[PDB]
């Protein structure tokens, strides 16, 4: 059910991502999955023309994080806090790309 | 799922296209539009447009040349609300 989110594009290279992003612009981003190893997701993010990319952490009690302050129970919690207030990302999570 | 919707070449020549959208009820501050050859992993172009308008012209287009045109309505809840900005590719 992550896949109905708009922001998740599911398994995704890195360089997959820079080019979903292109079309973007600031706070343009998606949330992808390895292509390599499964259950393993970061977060691409547009900024000022280049693009970021950020691992979704885990921590050791199972919470999500990419800033370790602000640690979240579900990954679409942690998109939603983060569409918010930047904290820790270069800018906020604002126009999920389209999907291609 | 996106916003805005109907996102539609109105009428073209091989350098230049009329856009048209249909916006959302809830009011956007304006539109931001990005176009560029599809499959460019950089060189797009972006504009804007008031959030009281639903069409533009981008002009200075290559014929032949398959564009990705895509509107974000700045500032709109695309998060809060699941859904996401709207974009077409067209050729010429």
């Amino acid at each position: 059910s992550l896949e109905k989110h708009s922001w998740y594009h599911g398994p995704v290279s890195r360089n997959a991502a820079e080019y979903l992003l292109s079309s973007g612009i600031n706070g343009s981003f998606l949330v992808r999955e390895s292509e390599s190893s499964p259950g393993q997701r970061s977060i691409s993010l547009r900024y000022e023309g280049r693009v970021y990319h950020y691992r979704i952490n885990t921590a050791s009690d199972g919470k999500l994080y990419v800033s370790s302050e602000s640690r979240f129970n579900t990954l679409a919690e942690l998109v939603h806090h983060h569409s918010t207030v930047a904290d820790g990302l270069i800018t906020t999570l604002h126009y999920p790309a389209p999907k291609r | 799922s996106d916003v805005p919707t109907k996102l539609e070449v109105v009428a073209a020549t091989p350098t230049s296209l009329l856009i048209s959208w249909d916006a959302p009820a809830v009011t956007v501050d304006y539109y931001v539009i990005t176009y560029g050859e599809t499959g460019g992993w950089s060189g797009y172009q972006e504009f804007e447009v008031p959030g009281s308008k639903s069409t533009a012209t981008i002009s200075g287009l290559s014929p032949g040349v398959d564009y990705t045109i895509t509107v974000y309505a700045y500032g709109y809840p695309y998060v809060k609300y699941n859904k996401s900005p709207i974009s077409i590719n067209y050729r010429t």
